[PDB]
């Protein structure tokens, strides 16, 4: 069954699938419940009290049938003929009774909504979330609104009985409803906002009804234009017709039927209740990959954004992509942790052959293109399966890593014309004797990335002043003590004034913070960022060369010689990729001291098992021809990272041993 | 960020603009005027934060400060594996929401994960109402994690647990392992926090770190400070105010730990945890090693000679016992010097290993077995046995010790090998006694009687059978005689074949009449026979007749290698007999002179019966590859031989640059 | 030579000897046949021993998968020898390698240090 349900689905109802659960990930989710819902669960419906009620004000029961105005209408004349006591009598009587819940209400909570908004006045969905372990703030009167204890609520609009059965309570009467905005003006402003300000789904009201209308007539009048057309979720025995359909969605509503989903009898209320509550909705919160082009678009979706970068560590794409792959420091791609249509795969097969990217449509050939030519540059090659000659290489285009101070120098002299070229220029000064010409460069970028980017340069530049902060405040702490000693004068890089000012600008400052104020997109499109402001970018490399530290010192213990591929090509691997992220993106975390003694334990651990390979060709080839040829030499590159790296005591611990 | 707390137990200003409270509060501590004049309710809140402090251990300010000192102490029954005492409280009835949280912990502790399950979402239903947020928050993220190991637990043995187990185990039911999948749906425990209430939010952010996947990212990355090289030739305790690196990472781990297992926080039993405490005390001992090896160069070599800059506790004991693998230990061993390092607390040590039998025991000797207790109680087991090597024990619990290894562990975790390794361990730090010589000779008895079947059989993963528990006993007593296993073999007869067998290769424990009658059931015949008997059977000395075999195979030999001449082929060996026989000779064990004759057949016979005219152009070095320590002290020992073999052995050093050559030539050689 | 089996071949120095995962089918002295069969390696320099016993290391035979105990002269001549990747380059391999190497038994599955 489920299977034709989700194969039935016309595009309309696969939109709002969509749509419902994107918004549900996004946190911004709400429901309207019903009384269709509390009565799955056996509960004294309101046209039974109404039959009481008649019973008692004329002698003779329940005749004919009733009118709309009847039911607000009945309860009135009670109320006004006998009074206010055999009111509160019935309704204690009828309402003062215990009822489970039911499977709908676990769905409802399991959708995880931020709020819940709700016309019913019994307690089940309180103890659905007392159960569940979900947190709410209950509000059924005037006087809950102020007195808040949590940010997210579970608005009855009309009340409830948590403070006694009387019908002051309690939304039940003409009267109540035509006084109502002058008795509950916050509570109707809460409602209001909160629909306003999200994704709101109808569940068990059914069309026509009194609440439904009433907010059409709001929509209309306090409206340009300017919201989100809720949805409905219909439940009847027989599907709609197309004309009320028209006239509905014509009013701002958006239907999704579940009679026309699935076929079930008359009574059977709880059957299409949940065929479509969340049989469908939680079911359907995976992708919908199923074609050659929503492949790349899904693809673009998720890389797009890191266009603003330079260069990616492959590591940190296992993030981008939530952990449906693992990406190999060697290039390959592993499946892992992933259930549905394998679109990476597919990727690399429209990557071999031409006429498969040939069925490509327009205007997605040249999302191909970019994807393959940022998948190309970054060094994605395939998967590991099809693994060929995997080949290893160096290239850092970095005019600050290879000490060209002079055309650094010039460069900073030119004209800029962009931004860029101003992020560029602070690395530059940086790099070159100046905190103070840095910092402002930093502070005026941050001024002029008002106008709208995607917010990368304003996060970068926001982390690399404050570092930069720290770096100027430690060189006065060893400048005013020590600095008086070290060239014998009192050295006063900056003036008193300066120092003044960073300290009081950065004295608010919370790097801990700086990425949960973001922009929430910036939050879900820029994860890999957050790891840039501590120490947890460089954790997942340090706990990896601990390990492989461990494995290739007992086998030179052991006396054992491989006749494969190094143990430690990971350990070269990784730490390139560290240093071409770093310096390509312009980042000040390239003098930290916990990088330069990572890069130090790493190319002692590679020159290590160098020598103990060099003096092996002499036993296992001298007692037989057989033997190995792969090894390990220096070149510009580790000359360059030993220098700046190492002390002159690390370098003579190496040539003892 | 007002102040610096230390680990060392002082305080510090840090970027306070503004009036020093904490100064002022620790005069008022140090005065008791002052105290006196406070009002009362603040006399009772000072008295509160006082008895708050101290528990915490913060003393005093830094300028203030002193010769501090520093012990570690964990008030848990789970950190000192008290499962007994843990069952006793599990089984009483609960006074507080606490107690609950407290026996919720107890019962993830020894394997029962339904029950944890059921008891936290209990709690969870009724802190909520009872306004303990605390409570509440932890609840849920102890239940969150209990859920991911059962999860876990779940794959692991549908996936690969029928096959060790040799059965497949369903700990869990169906109907459980769908109903909390059904419960935690979508559930993420990202938004926990988030969506507490604002004064929880204020109160308790310390908390909030307890939410994220990973924590002990820092606490890894200050690591690296342990590995530097210049401090030895310079170095300025910069760490803190003149405290070494050592003592900062040793304390945050001890911090570390006790709050997580006195918080009753069920994140101690995860890998990332685990891989932290293996670090950290891996890259602590091995520092020590260096600076050990540094002053000794620098000083005199009487300076700091076997001076110990690592000395290891109980805590220490504990913590590798239950956070390191044997491969891991293995390499702490071959890394340093342990046995340079040395043990105390010793008292403790031992009741922490009786308590660790005593629990096997219980746990295997009844029908009754826990699972996932099983496997969460076995590592550890393991681990506290092989490291119980380099502590001093008492005779009984070294015997009760023993009893539980030799009998108790299962054989699917330890088999006959593993468990002659383990045993003979302990034997290094503890000279065998009577008792235990006992025990092991009661162990032989049964596993000979075991034997009474056909099909059974030892199986070992190195090579070791009860043969080495037997010369393991004579090795210590030399004059032993088994009154069982004697008369086992006067009663035995000639269709008892494994048996005879199995107790041949016992025959020095035997009785005279006992391997007077087991003798009378095997003979040599021939020289095939006749190294059957040596290797298995254990003919001691070589008859004047089984001389005489080896003579006729001799020239027998010779006549088939004069017709080889004539041949000029030879397909192929398998084993040279004749390298035995010149060996033999070589050591003293044939005395006969007519094997002199037959010579020039292969190079390595003339090189052990004529040293004085070998060719030692022909001396192959890899030889000394294979012979052992008794026919190397020999080889040193004979003039003829020794300067050659000194000079291939340093020819061969000084080109491969290869450390068992280089070792053979300075145990022995020089 | 060159085979994508030979990936998996170490060479132990401390007793000379190579380790690999392969199976061999042995013809002794010429009259007992035998199939997958391979052995395992320990070097044990610390044993309690007599003058009958002058190795380090001890080896065991194993027979299809079952442990092997032959009393007669172990006279071995290999005709057959497999990978996992079932490569026939191994059965060339196996004698060029035993041919170089002097120690008896020059390939093995698995080494045991227990010292």
């Amino acid at each position: 069954k489920l299977k034709e349900v989700f194969l039935m689905l016309d595009n309309n109802v696969v939109e709002c699938i969509k749509e419902i659960t994107e918004s549900s990930r996004n946190g911004k989710l709400v429901f309207f419940v019903g009384a269709g819902v509390s009565t799955l669960s056996d509960y004294p419906q309101w046209w039974r009290l109404v039959d009481k009620y008649h019973e008692e004000l004329y002698g003779s029961p329940k005749k004919g049938n009733y009118s709309s105005d009847e039911y607000l209408r009945i309860p009135q004349i009670f109320y006004n003929v006998k009074g206010e006591m055999a009111f509160d009598g019935i309704l204690k009587d009828f309402f003062q009774v215990d009822k489970p819940t039911n499977p709908i209400h676990d769905k409802i909570l399991a959708m995880n909504p931020a709020h819940v908004i709700t016309t019913n006045y019994d307690n089940l969905i309180d103890t659905a979330c007392w159960k569940r372990g979900k947190y709410f703030s209950v509000i059924s009167a005037e006087e809950d609104v102020a007195n808040a204890t949590s940010s997210r609520y579970l608005l009855k609009v009309h009340g409830d009985f948590r403070k006694g059965f009387k019908g002051e309570n309690v939304v039940l009467k003409e009267d109540d409803y035509l006084n109502y905005d002058q008795n509950y003006p916050l509570i109707s402003n809460l409602m209001k906002t909160i629909i306003a300000t999200h994704t709101i789904v109808f569940i068990g009201y059914g069309l026509g009804d009194y609440n439904i209308n009433m907010l059409l007539n709001w929509v209309r009048k306090l409206q340009k234009d300017s919201f989100h057309k809720p949805f409905f979720i219909r439940t009847d025995p027989s599907p709609i017709e197309n004309e009320t359909l028209i006239y509905y969605e014509n009013k701002g509503l958006r239907i999704i039927d579940a009679a026309s989903l699935i076929d079930s009898n008359e009574y059977d209320y709880l059957e299409r209740y949940s065929a479509v509550m969340d049989l469908l909705i939680e079911s359907q919160e995976n992708k919908f990959i199923t074609k050659d082009d929503e492949v790349i678009d899904y693809i673009y979706g998720k890389i797009s954004p890191l266009f603003a970068l330079q260069y990616i560590r492959k590591i940190d794409l296992k993030h981008v992509f939530e952990y449906d792959y693992h990406f190999e420091v060697n290039g390959t791609v592993v499946r892992h942790k992933n259930k549905g249509f394998g679109y990476m795969e597919r990727f690399f097969e429209l990557k071999e052959s031409c006429d498969e990217r040939s069925k490509l449509s327009k205007k997605q050939y040249e999302r191909f293109n970019a994807l393959f030519n940022f998948f190309e540059k970054n060094g994605v090659i395939c998967m590991a399966k099809d693994a060929g000659t995997l080949n290893t290489s160096i290239e850092i285009n970095s005019l600050a890593y290879h000490g060209k101070y002079d055309v650094m120098k010039k460069f900073i002299e030119e004209q800029s014309v962009s931004i860029e070229d101003d992020y560029k220029k602070a690395f530059f000064l940086a790099c070159l004797g100046r905190w103070e010409e840095s910092y402002d460069l930093y502070s005026n970028i941050i001024l002029n990335s008002i106008d709208e980017s995607n917010g990368c340069v304003y996060y970068l530049s926001q982390i690399n002043r404050y570092r930069i902060y720290q770096s100027i405040t430690q060189a006065v702490t060893q400048f005013n003590g020590l600095g008086l000693l070290t060239f014998g004068r009192h050295y006063k890089p900056f003036t008193d004034e300066f120092l003044a000012r960073i300290e009081r600008e950065m004295t608010n400052f919370n790097i801990d913070d700086l990425f949960n104020g973001m922009p929430f997109e910036f939050q879900k499109k820029y994860k890999i960022l957050e790891f840039l402001s501590d120490n947890q970018f460089l954790y997942d490399d340090t706990v990896k060369l601990f390990e492989l530290t461990n494995k290739v010192r007992s086998e030179m213990s052991e006396g054992s010689y491989s006749f494969g591929m190094s143990s430690d090509i990971v350990v070269l691997l990784r730490l390139y990729d560290n240093l071409r992220f770093l310096y390509e993106n312009c980042l000040w975390s390239v003098s930290f001291h916990e990088f330069h003694q990572y890069i130090r334990n790493s190319m002692s651990l590679l020159i290590e098992k160098a020598e103990y390979e060099r003096t092996r060709d002499i036993d296992e080839l001298g007692f037989s021809f057989f033997g190995k040829k792969s090894g390990f030499f220096m070149e510009y590159y580790d000359f360059v990272n030993i220098s700046r790296h190492f002390k002159i005591d690390d370098i003579k611990n190496l040539e003892r041993s | 960020y007002d102040y610096h707390f230390e680990v060392n137990g002082t305080v510090v200003r840090h970027k306070n603009k503004g009036f020093g409270y904490m100064e002022r509060f620790f005069e008022l501590k140090e005065s008791c005027d002052e105290r006196s004049k406070l009002s009362k309710k603040q006399y009772e809140r000072f008295n509160a934060l006082f008895n708050f402090f101290e528990k915490n251990g913060v003393i005093c300010m830094a300028k203030d400060a002193g010769t501090l000192n520093t012990s570690i102490e964990i008030n848990s029954l789970a950190y000192h594996g008290k499962y007994d005492v843990m069952k006793k409280f599990i089984e009483e009835q609960s006074v507080s929401i606490e107690d609950d949280y407290k026996k919720a912990f107890f019962l993830a502790c020894l394997g029962r994960w339904e029950e944890s399950y059921d008891l936290y979402s209990n709690i969870i239903l009724n802190s909520i109402d009872e306004s303990n947020g605390c409570v509440y928050y932890l609840s849920q993220i102890n239940r969150y994690r209990i859920y991911q190991s059962i999860t876990q637990a779940v794959t692991q043995f549908n996936g690969l647990g029928l096959l060790t187990f040799g059965r497949h185990y369903k700990p869990f039911t169906d109907e459980f392992l769908a109903r909390i999948e059904r419960e935690m749906t979508n559930f993420n425990i990202d938004d926990l926090f988030n969506g507490m209430p604002f004064e929880f939010q204020k109160k308790y952010k310390i908390l909030e770190f307890l939410s994220d996947n990973q924590f002990l990212y820092d606490d890894t990355v200050k690591l690296f400070e342990l590995t530097n090289k210049v401090r030895s030739e310079m170095s300025e305790g910069s760490y803190s105010f003149g405290m070494s690196s050592d003592i900062v990472v040793l304390l945050r781990l001890y911090d570390n730990l006790r709050f997580l297992y006195e918080n009753c926080l069920w994140s101690v039993s995860f890998h990332e945890f685990h891989q932290y405490i293996r670090n950290s005390m891996s890259l602590l001992i091995e520092k020590a090693e260096y600076e050990r090896t540094r002053d000794i160069d620098e000083l005199g070599f009487s300076f700091f000679g076997k001076k110990s800059g690592f000395f290891m506790e109980y805590y220490d004991f504990v913590n590798i016992s239950r956070h390191f693998k044997i491969d891991d230990i293995k390499n702490l061993e071959r890394s340093c010097s342990i046995d340079k390092i040395r043990f105390g607390e010793q008292e403790k040590i031992e009741e922490y290993l009786v308590g660790i039998a005593e629990e096997i025991t219980k746990q295997f000797s009844a029908n009754g077995m826990n699972v996932v207790f099983y496997t969460q109680f076995i590592s550890e087991a393991k681990a506290a046995l092989y490291f119980a090597k380099y502590v001093k024990l008492s005779e009984e619990g070294l015997g009760k010790i023993v009893k539980a290894l030799l009998f108790y562990f299962p054989e699917r975790d330890l088999d006959i090998g593993k468990r002659y390794v383990w045993l003979e361990r302990l034997t290094k730090c503890n000279e065998l006694p009577k008792s235990i010589i006992s025990i092991i000779d009661d162990f032989l008895v049964l596993q000979a009687e075991k034997h009474i079947d056909q099909n059974y059989s030892e199986v070992s993963s190195n090579g070791l059978y009860s043969r080495d528990y037997g010369a393991l006993i004579k090795h210590f007593e030399k004059n032993f005689i088994s009154k069982r296993l004697s008369e086992i073999t006067l009663c035995l007869t000639q269709d008892k074949q494994k048996q005879i067998d199995f107790l041949f290769k016992l025959l020095p424990l035997l009785s005279t009449n006992a391997k007077s009658h087991l003798l009378s059931f095997k003979s040599v015949e021939n020289i095939n026979d006749l190294m059957n008997g040596i290797r298995i059977g254990l003919i001691d000395e070589f008859t004047p007749e089984h001389e005489e075999l080896i003579i006729e195979y001799l020239e027998t030999r010779k006549v088939n290698y004069i017709v080889e001449k004539e041949k000029g082929i030879q397909t192929f060996s398998s084993n040279d007999y004749m390298s035995t026989f010149g060996i033999w000779y070589f050591l003293e064990e044939i005395n006969n002179s007519k094997m002199e004759e037959f010579i020039g057949m292969d190079d390595q016979y003339d090189f052990f019966v004529d040293p004085e005219n070998f060719d030692y152009k022909k001396f192959i070095p890899s030889w000394l590859k294979n012979y052992n320590d008794k026919l190397l002290g020999k080889i040193a020992g004979n003039k003829h031989m020794k300067h050659h073999v000194i000079e291939v052995l340093k020819e061969r050093v000084k080109n491969s640059n290869d450390k068992r050559y280089l070792e053979i030539l300075m145990n022995y050689f020089i | 030579k060159d085979t994508g089996a030979t990936h998996d071949l170490v060479y132990h120095s401390k007793i000379n000897t190579f380790v690999w995962d392969v199976e061999f089918d042995i013809v002794l002295s010429d009259s007992k046949e035998l199939n997958k069969c391979y052995f395992v390696k320990c070097f044990n320099p610390y044993r309690i021993n007599g003058k009958c016993d002058f190795a380090v290391s001890s080896i065991d035979i194993f027979s299809e998968g079952k442990r092997l105990l032959i009393e007669n002269e172990f006279n071995f001549k290999i005709t057959k020898a497999v990978h996992v990747a079932t490569s026939k380059d191994v059965t060339e391999i196996v004698l060029h390698l035993s041919e170089r190497i002097s120690s008896p038994f020059p390939i093995v599955k698995e080494v045991v240090y227990l010292d």
